C-alpha cells in the first residue's frame, strides 16, 4: 500500500545493506545462472537499500527537500520500492515470478535513468532560491556523496541480475585497462577535436611489478572505469587546449599504468597549466560545481565504489596529475555502501560551529616602523 | 530490568557472531551508542543502543559464533 | 606563584593567539628594529599560545596524561608560561628588562629543545603498556598535530626576537630564498648520509617552471630552515626506497625535482622510483601512533607545510615509485600563521566516543555465492 | 514581572584589546542556543576569533547590529532570555 509507505522504510532501513565483493559477482555470475537465488536475495537487499537512502533523503533540509526536482526522484524511490515489495510474497519457484521481477528491474533502472541529472537540478534549484547556508552545504555535501553512490549500487545489482537472466554482467574478469584508457582518449579527442579544432597527443606507459611483461589486465567493470577516464580525459584535453597558443605543440596527456601487489593505479599526466591548491578541494564540491559539472565528484564515487580512489595533485603555472587507485584482487574489491543508522543521523544534527584553528584578521597590523 | 536480545540486521539474517562487545560492565549507554559489533555472513554491523540504562551483565561474550535471534546477549538496568 | 597556575591557565586560555603573516614578520624588521613592541607583543602572545596549548594538554586520555615524558613535557611549559609572567608588570623603555626577557626567551628554547623526542616518547611509553583503543588514538592524533604546530609557532617568535635583539635574513626568514639552492643542499646532505649507509645513492635532477616570469630562477619569503627540513626528510625516505627496490649501483633512476611558480602556489615535486607503496599505506605515514616501533619525520615535515598555509601531500604508485608535493604559499601576505585555538570548539574534540560507523563493513567470512 | 534575562557583553578576546568589532551574526534574532554554539565573528587587528555562547537559552534583541567598530569592553551586544515566548 502506497499509504503504508512509511513503515516499509522503517522495516527495511532498520536492515544493514550487504556490502558484496566482486568475486562474489564472479562467483556467482559464472558458476549460478541461478535466477532463484539472485531473486531471493535482490527482493531484499534492493527495498533495504532504497529504504537506507530514503531514510535520509528525509533528512535534507526543507528548502532542498522540497525542490520540485527532488520530490520527483524521491517519489521514483517511492515507487520502485513498491515495485519490489510486490515480490516479497511470491514463489521463487514459478518462472512468471522470475520473468515479472526482471520486467520489474528495466522499469526500475528505465525510471531512474536520469537520477543523476535530477537531483543536481535540484540542488540548482536550492542553490538559485535560497542563497547562502554553510551547515545546508555540508548536508548536502555529506548526502550527495552517499545517495550517488548507493545510486551506482543499486544499478550494479540491477544491471547483474537484468544482463545474466535477461563478460560476467557487466564485469570482464580480464578488462584491458590500456584498451579501456584509449577507447575514453578517442571519445574524449574527438569532442575536443569538434569544440576547439585542436587537441593533444596521447602516450601510455605500463609498468607491471607482479609480471614485467605481461600486459596489465585486472577484474573490473569497463564502464566504471571508462566513465572516470572519460571526464579526466575532457579536463586534461580542456585545460592543455586553453593553456596553449599552438596548435603545433600541445603537450601529450600521459597515462601511466602501475600494477603492484595491491594497488592497480592510472595516473593522467597533463601540462594545462595546473590550479591554485585552495581551488583542488572545491572540485569535488556539489556545491561549488552546481552553475548557476558533476563529473569530478561522481567519478570519485565510482572510484570508492570498490574501495579505490581517485585524487588530484596540479602544479599551479604547470600541470595536474590526475590518479585512479583501483584495487587489484577481486576479494578486496567490495562495495562500498552507506548505511543509515544513529551515527548516519548524527551527520545530519550538524551545528554551526566555530573555528578549531585560528583565523587570520581581514586587515593585518602593521608592523612596520616610525 | 531490561533484556537485550540480538535483532535481524539483515531480511534473511537467522544468526550473529557477536564479533566485540563496545561497551564494559558499569558503562553508561546512551541512545544511539555502540554497544557491540555483530557479525554475520553478509557484514560487520555496528549493534546500537536503542534503551538508555547501564550494562550490568554480558551473556553472551565476544568470540561466540551462530547465536540465533532474540538470543538475550546483555542485560541494562535504568 | 607556581600554586596559581591554573587560574593563569585559565586567564590566558580564554584569548586567541594572535596569527602572523610572513609579510608582517618582514615588516617589522624592514627598518627600525623595534625591542619594545616586539617584548610587548611576546610577553602576552607566549603566555596566550602557551596557556591554549595546555588546556588541550590535560584533555588527554589520562593513560596518556599521567606518563612520565609527558609529565616532564607539561612541567617545560608551566615553567616557561611563569618565566614569562614574570615580565607583565616589567617597564619597557628601561633597556634591562628587555636584555633579561632575551636571556628569559633562550632559556625557554634550550629547555624546550627536547620537546619533539620526549613528547614521541610518551606517546611511545604509552604505547608499550596500554596498546591501542580507536578512541585515545583519534584524540592522540589530533592532539600532536596541534601541539607540534603550536611548538613550531612558539620556536618562531623565540627565534624571530632572539635573532633580531641578540646574513641578509630578518631573523629567521630569508626575503630572497632560492627554492633550488635549499633543494640542492637537502639533497647533498641526504645524498652524504645514505652514500655511507648503501654505499650507493640516486642521482638528482631539477626543472623549475616559473610561470609568472619565464626566464626567472625561481625565489620567495620563506624560512630556509623550514624547508630544508621538509626536503630532507623527503629526501632520505625517496633514497632509501630507491635504493632498497633496486639491484645495481650503476643503473639506479634519479630523484627528480620540480619547482613550479604560479600567482598563488609555489609547488615542489618529488619524484621517485622507488617502487611506491599501496594506498593503504599512505594514511598511516602521517598517523603518529603507526610511526612509533613497535619516525614522525614525516608528519612533522607537513606541519612545517601547513604552518604558513601550505601542505605537503604524498601520491604513490605501487609497484613504480612516488611522488610528493609541497604547497607554499607564493606571497608573503597569505603566508599566515597557522594556530590552534583552544575552545569548546576544540574541547568537543577531545569528547568523542566509539560510534557504528556510517558505512557498511563487510564480513570477514563473505558469503560463498558458489 | 522582568522575564529572566542574560546579557552578553563583548570581552577581551586579547590581552591587550580594548575595543571590538562585530563582522558577522551567526544567530538570527528567535533561534535557541547552547553552550558552545556559535554566536558571531568579532574580529580584530590581530584575528577573527568566532565567539561562543556561553549561557544557554534564546536571543531575543540584536543591540550592536553587524559592522560597528570600536565597541568597548562589557558592552551588551545582545540579549538572551531563558524561555522562548519571554522574546
Ligand atoms: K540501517
Ligand atoms: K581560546
Amino acid at each position: 500500500s502506497l499509504a503504508g509507505a512509511p513503515k516499509y522504510i522503517e522495516h527495511f532501513s532498520k536492515f544493514s545493506p550487504s556490502p558484496l565483493s566482486m568475486k562474489q559477482f564472479l562467483d556467482f555470475g559464472s558458476s549460478n545462472a541461478c535466477e532463484k537465488t539472485s531473486f531471493t536475495f535482490l527482493r531484499q537487499e534492493l527495498p533495504v537499500r532504497l529504504a537506507n537512502i530514503m531514510k535520509e533523503i528525509n533528512l535534507l533540509p526543507d528548502r532542498v527537500l522540497s525542490t520540485p526536482s527532488v520530490q520527483l526522484v524521491q517519489s521514483w524511490y517511492v515507487q520502485s520500492l513498491l515495485d519490489i515489495m510486490e515480490f516479497l510474497d511470491k514463489d521463487p519457484e514459478d518462472h512468471r515470478t522470475l520473468s515479472q521481477f526482471t520486467d520489474a528491474l528495466v522499469t526500475i533502472r528505465n525510471r531512474h535513468n536520469d537520477v543523476v541529472p535530477t537531483m543536481a537540478q535540484g540542488v540548482l534549484e536550492y542553490k538559485d532560491t535560497y542563497g547562502d547556508d554553510p551547515v545546508s552545504n555540508q548536508n548536502i555535501q555529506y548526502f550527495l556523496d552517499r545517495f550517488y553512490l548507493s545510486r551506482i549500487s543499486i544499478r550494479m545489482l540491477i544491471n547483474q541480475h537484468t544482463l545474466i537472466f535477461d563478460h560476467i554482467g557487466s564485469i570482464d574478469p580480464n578488462c584491458s585497462v590500456s584498451d579501456v584508457v584509449k577507447d575514453a582518449y578517442d571519445m574524449a579527442k574527438l569532442l575536443c577535436d569538434k569544440y576547439y579544432m585542436a587537441s593533444p597527443d596521447l602516450e601510455i606507459q605500463e609498468v607491471n611489478a607482479t609480471n614485467a611483461t605481461q600486459p596489465i589486465h585486472m577484474v573490473y567493470v569497463p564502464s566504471h572505469l571508462y566513465h572516470m577516464l572519460f571526464e579526466l580525459f575532457k579536463n586534461a584535453m580542456r585545460a592543455t587546449v586553453e593553456s596553449h597558443e599552438s596548435s603545433l605543440t600541445l603537450p601529450p596527456i600521459k597515462i601511466m599504468v602501475a600494477l603492484g601487489e595491491e594497488d592497480l593505479s592510472i595516473k593522467m599526466s597533463d601540462r594545462g597549466g595546473g590550479v591554485p591548491l585552495r581551488k583542488i578541494e572545491r572540485l569535488f564540491s556539489y556545491m561549488y560545481s552546481t552553475a548557476p559539472g558533476y563529473g569530478l565528484p561522481i567519478s570519485r564515487l565510482y572510484a570508492k565504489y570498490f574501495q579505490g580512489d581517485l585524487q588530484l595533485f596540479s602544479m599551479e603555472g604547470f600541470g595536474t596529475d590526475a590518479v585512479i587507485y583501483l584495487k587489484a584482487l577481486s576479494t578486496d574489491s567490495v562495495e562500498r555502501l552507506p548505511v543509515y543508522n544513529k551515527s548516519a543521523w548524527r551527520h545530519y544534527q550538524t551545528i554551526q560551529e566555530a573555528g578549531d584553528w585560528c583565523v587570520p584578521s581581514t586587515e593585518p597590523k602593521n608592523t612596520s616602523t616610525y | 530490568h531490561m533484556q537485550v536480545l540480538l535483532p535481524a540486521l539483515s531480511p534473511t539474517m537467522t544468526m550473529g557472531t557477536v564479533q566485540r562487545w563496545e561497551k564494559k560492565v558499569g558503562e553508561k549507554l546512551s541512545e544511539g551508542d555502540l554497544l557491540a559489533e555483530i557479525e554475520t555472513d553478509k557484514a560487520t554491523i555496528g549493534f546500537e543502543v536503542q534503551e538508555e540504562g547501564y550494562l550490568a551483565k554480558i551473556l553472551v561474550p565476544e568470540g561466540t559464533r551462530d547465536v540465533p535471534l532474540g538470543t538475550p546477549l546483555c542485560i541494562i538496568v535504568e
